[PDB]
């Protein structure tokens, strides 16, 4: 009884219908409400640069071709009739390859009300480009974008907007956060315009901030270069006589700060600078190469001058950790608070 | 140590329903095939029937149709329904455990036996 | 209203397997490209990546129309519907075009039958990359293409007043190296089913040395340095001159191991595996030099004195004439 | 007779919408919903997700789809599929999954006479869960899977599972290399979103770790160089460079197993409890190192005291350790 | 003339035909023959627990809806025309994910006789699941299945048979093994039924018994080891005042068995147990462990009592070989005839 | 002009039967095939596969599409080739391929006055061959590529290559950065399956690895160890710890590189020209270390014999060491 109804009006709207031309084409300027709700952040790639998040995209536009009349105000429909009418090209102008997913239907819906308003929505996984500096690596802090638009239309035939305030607009879930070493501080929700060759285009844009958890790479990477430091300082205590055991030693020592060195540097993407994870390591290296240069001074002065090569032991046993000190003081004092 | 202790058997009166449990200790064999074998008196042992891991049933040529295997993996046993038994049914059924290597359906490819369990079919 | 009528009747009639003046002349192509971004360059498995916007435009006389509107704007829904080139990339290991949310095309068509049509695309192109001078290497990677179909007397391609357009350079992904510029070309290849018309851009990359300056050559000229320093200390045969000694080696085979991880595992000798090389053979020289000269020491006042002295000439010397060797070759003349 | 069935056939898909929920405009349609899990694997730290292998079957009554004169239920083809309505099932937390398609698409469908319909898909789903690893590897975890309408709300359709807690089988058939399952449950639920409710059924799993593994591959070399180290307290003190090189060749040794195992793990920014069982044998081996750092500091001036040091150290270095291992098993297990 | 006769007969076989219906449908049961040819039996992965398969599949029917008469008897059918008749909808129970080759173009063929046989086959590879019992690693032997049936038929609908007798109806190519850790023995093939929440169905089986190669654990494992044994016994013959060198020997001898042992586990899958090679391992470490204990002792009672010093190392040249020698008799007695 | 071009076209393609063969139930349609190789890459060892990016090309005759009027060569979109008959070509040994579809698919159909089609597709396949790694890294290598028709005969098609020994080109202009390509092959035979006689042409290259990476990276650190095991022999025997750590520290350096290169390098089960060299140089310096084993054993007593021991293995072991590389050298150069 009444399938039969909601059918015909079904089989009414696309009559005379042409999906190749936008609403309102040649009359007015075709407005689209968007807003987004972020199910869970992902990870984000330090080596290629780039950030997963699975959304749903929710747009919102008015056409007057699809107006009806019946008892049901509003149609929620899969995605047979929503192939076969307009909706926005919209795309990501940093997205990487995305994925539209299609378990075990595909993840669109498509509303229509009685006055011809059309919402359609999406669950999409986007893979975007942040570009990083890594200078302050691992005290570093990043506000990773996400543009998108249309691609076709210029901004004379279809503009964006967000559905409600812009804050308001994008919304995360308390849950959705899967970041191992990063922690979500907010977002910054904004619009504007880009210039092309083929015209001018509105572009909305989302900004995430993100601060890097340092605790890892404290306990990973700092304790044992400064335990290898503590350990090359050791030899200071040690009789002049032990040359073997001074010897190995130090050279202990250099390779295991070579072994800290290498690993440290093999997990960073290949950038062309140094971080303050390389100039702590470099310094952590030349403690431990001074180190063995007093040795080689105070193994020098043995048997002419005593007196100071006692003297030169006994100097160093308090400069050299004293120096030290000083240096981590000094470092991390001016990167944490930067 | 792994035991695999069987229980059911006695005597039926030429037919009626004979449910032959066995039970296993000691070792957890879900990921097993866990079957039945028969031997009559003397003459030899015999395949009888057969599940993996996957629930699959094997039956012998000869008793297909009549005995139905089953397997509880969460108590980590197996059941064998006799119906329609006959006097040459007669004999001492076996309980066996193995990764069926070489072949399921053969004797000499099983890690684990049970002890045995008389079934006697009175005509 | 009448733009669904002028659609229909250009549709109507019309033949997409058959290309514009299919008999009557080649068919003449314009095209654009705007590089988003080239990502980072994989010398292992000799390959880049690079994100474009490419637009192709052509005439079609069939596609001429009469109305107060000038151009028809449309997305990707009549692409399938018209005639298209058959433009594809000649040394692509593994392309693809965007499809999210919705395929990343455009077509508009003017009353006089002109067609744009523009896609995006991201692209890994082959570059072989010639390592023998590491890291004072230049290269120009191509990204090459053409008709797959249609040879020169059916497709000709040319490029545009503005061919290749590039925006934020500096928000690229490469690292190692720094883009310098690009020029495109045009050439006419011949295949076994013909001859083609194919377009070629170029793309001018500089490795920095910045960094394995002050990572490599610096650390490993002080240490040498600091080994022909010892050289006035050997006389003393002494045990401190002999633990200098073998820490300094200590310390150029640590330099060694940090020095062969910045490059591919290349099979071929770079600049950079000659240096640090020839570093070792210094020191390891002037730790041969000192085994002589405690052997001896005994033996040292009838040759062993002068022996020390020259060679605290001649290693300098043989240095310093090293280094004006490898850099007049690595700068000037490879 | 066959003939008489392709004309029923033809008759119910004649005229039948596929854009319709059965029902449509009315009551919301009731489905019922069966997991039948195959295999479970590849229960990843590092990727923080799990890869699971199940039937899921759908069950829901069509009155468009009633036929009579057929005293049969009709398996159809699985491609009649792409000619009927199905529900817009979706899971939350899916990462990455697909349908079987060999040697044919992994599908079913079945009718019956009074109209309901059995709609049956083979599926490999990759379903990412958070891992609280702060008592690694002496953790449970708790991984969920979510079953969602993308479309509809309950005033169209309705989820339930079908059979109580029957509706999933085949978890005590299942065996993890690693994990080993403890529990699984069924929760039913309503979600309220943005666009309004939504109907959802929920199946969990807790994973408890088994510690074979860590236990004759981690903590045990750890220990024994631990009690190796000691072996520098029975050599009399003037044999400096044996004893040297003992204690810093087993420091180096200690080191080169904390930084693989910081290559094989998952980065995880916190603490666990293997870091804090690693780190103290470090620090016993740190520690007997500067034992014997003052030992041969003060074995000329006063070699009795550095020998009843070192007797000392005998006793004291096995007693501490033993009261460590004491108090880190009491408070992880 | 004859192409237009055999257009006529193939536009006139399909009408009428539906093909969402089995043959004999309502009637009878539908027997299927199956056949299987192994082109190459694929690599076997220990960590995931699988192997790979590359397979021509054979299955033949009976369709009477498709008899003809004509020139020919034997119909040769382009593979658009095989996907408009019925065909099975085989599956593998224990696949994780196959491929069907479609370069250049679908690997299928479809052969239609005049009195109705119909005979389809395909080229698929197939990535199976092979649980493995690894506690005689690695003098272990598996039996890898591969099982399939009807998806959606019931045994009151469609049943499976092999084509000829079960041993000669799966047939192995020559070059087909491409095992390199494994040797391929042999296959067993048999045919069962399972039970499932939708009903009963027929389930057609083969398992291929697969031996492995311990050659690569010889050369990486056990050789390794077994020197690092006879070298610490070797520690045995140095003269008890060179304390420096039999330190240093003992553990360093320890500490390349920790290396070894750390080293093995990567290969292995992680499981629970213990294989042959962890009690292979603790025993050569063991051995070596109590190495370093005797030196720790004759250190302790020289110069005190060097009697007692000298008799405990005697002692120790005879009984470490002799003891080490039978273990590895017993080890290699009770495995490798297994 | 036009118009007239595309009636020709709608006839040629009206009434056109697809799933019929060119001389369908007549004699057998000839398939001439051409390829252009553009690159090979990635000859994995670990995977023993390889993988080829080529053009190829097909030429037969199908007189259903011979048209009169134009002299022209009408090269079609490449859509076209899903209205038309083409060959149920496919590569046997063939592991995963597609074809590149940027920015269109890489797909070609061209049509001749006399019927003749030309179908050509730009193809990327990873190819499996098999190895023989018993003289690695002195090994040569045969790898092949397998073409066959999947279902026709020889009573319906037949194979071959279009050219002579000029079908194959591009072998010239591929650089591998570890392989030489010495020789290419081609062959074609009927292969006898249970079906009936299939066609198959067969293209084969020959590989030769390169040695001057081996060299430097492989034999020489192990020929300076054993070279530095020699080091010990011109040491007085009473200074037990220097020639007791350089002999226990080349073996531990001997046994790390061999256990490095067997982990880094695919699992292949049997004794190699590598193994075979590494554990020449491992019995070399097991028996330096042996050797002063025995001089420390008995330099007390008789300190003359251990002082002629130490002179005749100054000798001995250098004369060995050549023999050995000398034999090792010939019986794999
Ligand atoms: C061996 O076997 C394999 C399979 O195992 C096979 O691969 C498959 O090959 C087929 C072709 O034979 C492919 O199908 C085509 O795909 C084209 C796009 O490919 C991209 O997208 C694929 C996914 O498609 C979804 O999304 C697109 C939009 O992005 C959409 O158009 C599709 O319909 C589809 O959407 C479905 O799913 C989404 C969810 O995902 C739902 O939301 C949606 O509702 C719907 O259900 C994707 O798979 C592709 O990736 C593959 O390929 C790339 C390389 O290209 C590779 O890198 C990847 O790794 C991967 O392999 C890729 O991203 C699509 O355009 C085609 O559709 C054409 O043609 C069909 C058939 O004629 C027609 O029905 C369509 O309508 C459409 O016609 C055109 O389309 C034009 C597009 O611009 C349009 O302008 C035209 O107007 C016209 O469209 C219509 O026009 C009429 C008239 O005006 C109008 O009325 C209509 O409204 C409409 O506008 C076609 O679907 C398939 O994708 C391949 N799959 C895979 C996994 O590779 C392989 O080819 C075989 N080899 C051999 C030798 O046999
Ligand atoms: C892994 O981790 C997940 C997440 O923590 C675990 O999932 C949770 O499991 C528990 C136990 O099954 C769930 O609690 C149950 O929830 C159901 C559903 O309640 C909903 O529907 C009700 C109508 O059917 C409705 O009344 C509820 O609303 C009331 O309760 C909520 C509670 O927060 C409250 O906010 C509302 O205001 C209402 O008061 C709600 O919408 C519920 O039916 C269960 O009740 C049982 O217990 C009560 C006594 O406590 C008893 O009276 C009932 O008869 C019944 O026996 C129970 O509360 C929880 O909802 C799940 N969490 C999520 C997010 O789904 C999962 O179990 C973990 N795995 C493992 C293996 O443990
Ligand atoms: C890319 O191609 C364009 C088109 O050929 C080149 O532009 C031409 O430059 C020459 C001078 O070198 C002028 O005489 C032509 O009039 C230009 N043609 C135009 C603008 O359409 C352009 O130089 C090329 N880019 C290079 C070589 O880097
Ligand atoms: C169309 O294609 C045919 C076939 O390739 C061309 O005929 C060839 O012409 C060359 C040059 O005269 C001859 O050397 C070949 O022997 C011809 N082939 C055959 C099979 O006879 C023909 O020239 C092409 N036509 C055009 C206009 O390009």
């Amino acid at each position: 009884d009444n399938t039969t109804v909601f059918t015909r009006i079904l089989d009414r709207l696309l009559d005379g219908y042409d999906n190749r031309l936008r609403p309102g084409l040649g009359e007015r300027v075709t407005e689209v409400k968007t807003d987004i709700f972020v199910t869970s952040f992902g990870p984000v790639s330090d080596h290629d640069m780039e950030y997963t998040i699975d959304v749903f995209f929710r747009q919102s536009w008015k056409d007057e071709r699809l107006k009806f009349k019946g008892p049901m105000t509003v149609l929620r429909l899969n995605n047979l009739m929503a192939s076969k009418i307009w909706t926005p090209d919209t795309f990501f102008h940093n997205g990487k390859k995305s994925v539209a997913h299609n378990m075990t239907m595909p993840n669109k819906l498509l509303r229509i009300t009685e006055d011809g308003t059309l919402l359609y929505t999406m669950r999409l996984t986007v893979r975007a480009e942040c570009p990083m500096h890594l200078e302050d690596f691992p005290m570093d802090a990043h506000a990773c974008p996400l543009k998108f638009g249309s691609y076709a239309y210029t901004r004379a035939e279809v503009v964006y907007e967000w559905t409600r305030e812009p804050a308001r607009s994008v919304v995360v879930a308390e849950d959705g956060s899967r970041l191992n070493q990063y922690d979500l501080l907010g977002q910054t929700v904004d619009s504007g315009i880009v210039q092309s060759s083929t015209g001018e285009y509105v572009v909305m844009t989302t900004h995430f901030h993100l601060k890097r958890k340092i605790g890892y790479f404290v306990i990973q990477t700092y304790l044992p270069c400064i335990m290898t430091v503590i350990l090359s300082q050791v030899s200071f205590w040690l009789n002049r006589e032990s040359v073997p055991a001074r010897t190995v030693f130090g050279v202990t020592t250099v390779l295991t700060m070579t072994t800290l060195s290498i690993s440290a540097r093999n997990s960073l993407p290949k950038v062309a600078y140094a971080t303050a994870m390389d100039w702590f390591i470099a310094v952590c290296y030349a403690f431990v190469f001074s180190a063995l240069i007093e040795f080689a001074t105070v193994n020098y002065f043995t048997k002419s001058q005593p007196a100071r090569a006692a003297k030169i032991d006994r100097l160093s046993r308090i400069a050299f950790p004293l120096l030290f000190g000083i240096f981590n003081l000094v470092y991390w004092a001016t990167y944490l608070n930067r | 140590q792994v035991q695999l202790q069987e229980s059911g058997g006695g005597l039926v009166q030429a037919g009626g329903s004979l449910r032959v449990s066995c039970a296993a200790s000691g070792r957890t064999f879900t990921t097993y095939i866990m079957a039945w074998f028969r031997q009559a008196p003397g003459k030899e042992r015999e395949f009888l029937a057969a599940m993996d891991q996957g629930r699959i049933q094997y039956y012998g040529d000869s008793v297909r149709g009549r005995f139905t295997i089953s397997r509880d993996y969460a108590k980590n046993s197996v059941d064998l329904q006799l119906d329609g038994l006959r006097p040459e049914d007669t004999a001492v059924y076996y309980c066996a455990a193995g990764a069926g290597f070489w072949g399921l359906r053969t004797a000499s490819s099983y890690h684990y036996w049970g002890q045995g369990t008389q079934v006697t079919v009175s005509s | 209203g009448d733009v669904t009528v002028i659609l229909n009747n250009l549709l109507e009639g019309y033949d997409n397997k058959l290309r514009p003046d299919i008999g009557v002349k080649p068919t003449l192509i314009h095209t654009d490209m705007y590089v988003n971004s080239i990502g980072p360059v994989n010398a292992i498995n000799m390959e880049y990546t690079i994100d474009i916007f490419f637009a192709q435009t052509w005439y079609d006389r069939r596609l001429k129309f009469n109305s107060t509107i000038k151009v028809l704007r449309l997305n990707s829904n009549m692409v399938g519907k018209i005639w298209i080139p058959d433009t594809f990339f000649r040394n692509s290991k593994k392309a693809d075009a965007h499809w999210i949310t919705t395929p990343n095309r455009m077509l508009r068509i003017w009353n006089d039958g002109r067609v744009l049509y523009t896609l995006r695309l991201t692209i890994d192109a082959e570059c072989q990359l010639q390592l023998h001078n590491f890291p004072m290497d230049e290269h120009s990677c191509p990204l090459e293409f053409s008709s797959y179909g249609y040879p020169r007397e059916e497709i000709v391609y040319q490029w545009k007043r503005s061919s290749v357009e590039v925006g934020d350079t500096r928000s690229w992904r490469l690292y190692q190296f720094s883009f310098v510029g690009l020029r495109n070309t045009t050439e006419v290849v011949k295949t076994t089913s013909g001859d083609y018309v194919v377009m070629s851009v170029y793309f001018d990359l500089s490795r920095r040395m910045g960094y394995f300056t002050i990572q490599t050559y610096i650390p490993c000229t002080l240490i040498v340095v600091l080994s022909w320093v010892s050289f006035w200390i050997n006389k003393d045969a002494v045990p401190a001159r002999t633990s200098l000694g073998i820490t300094t080696v200590l310390t150029m085979t640590t330099l060694s191991t940090i020095a062969r991880k910045s490059l591919p595992k290349v099979s071929y000798v770079t600049a950079m595996d000659l240096f640090v090389s020839v570093c070792f053979i210094f020191v390891f020289s002037a730790l041969v030099e000192y085994g002589t000269l405690h052997y001896f020491v005994s033996s040292q006042p009838a040759r062993a004195a002068k022996m020390d002295s020259y060679a605290r000439i001649f290693f300098p010397t043989a240095f310093c004439l090293f280094n004006l060797v490898y850099w007049v070759s690595y700068l000037y003349l490879g | 007779n066959m003939s008489f069935v392709k004309e029923t056939v033809d008759k119910l898909l004649k005229g039948y919408d596929i854009r319709l929920r059965p029902d449509f405009g009315g009551p919301p349609v009731c489905v019922g919903m069966n997991i039948d899990i195959a295999s479970i694997d590849m229960v990843s730290e590092v990727n923080m997700d799990y890869t699971l292998t199940m039937y899921f079957q759908q069950y829901w009554r069509d009155k468009r789809l009633a036929y009579s004169g057929i005293p049969l239920n009709l398996t159809l083809d699985n491609r009649v599929a792409d000619q009927l309505w199905v529900p817009d099932t979706y899971f939350l937390n899916d990462k990455k999954s697909f349908v079987h398609g060999v040697t044919v698409k992994n599908r079913m469908i079945r009718l019956h006479p009074d109209g309901t319909v059995l709609y049956g898909l083979r599926i490999t789903t990759t379903a990412a869960c958070m891992m609280d690893l702060r008592r690694y590897p002496l953790d449970e975890q708790n991984c969920t899977l979510e079953i969602e309408s993308y479309g509809y709300t309950t005033d169209d359709i309705e989820f339930y599972w079908r059979g109580g807690d029957k509706a999933v089988t085949g978890v005590e058939r299942i065996e993890l290399p690693q994990f080993s399952i403890v529990e699984h449950r069924l929760v039913s639920r309503n979600v309220v979103f943005a666009t309004g409710a939504y109907p959802r059924l929920s199946l969990s799993f807790r994973l408890k770790r088994n510690i074979g593994y860590f236990i004759l591959q981690t903590y045990m070399p750890s220990i024994l160089i631990t009690i190796l180290s000691w072996v520098s307290f029975w050599i009399n003190y003037d044999a400096s460079a044996a004893r040297v090189a003992l204690g810093i060749t087993t420091v180096l040794t200690m080191t080169t197993i904390n930084t693989h195992l910081r290559e094989t793990l998952p980065k995880i920014p916190y603490v666990k409890a293997i870091d804090m069982y690693l780190m103290g044998c470090f620090v016993f081996v740190f520690l007997a190192l500067l034992e014997y750092a003052f030992v041969n500091y003060i074995f000329f001036s006063q070699p009795a005291r550095a020998a009843a040091i070192d007797r000392w150290s005998r006793i004291v270095f096995p007693f501490t350790f033993s009261l460590f291992n004491l108090v880190y098993w009491l408070y992880y297990v």
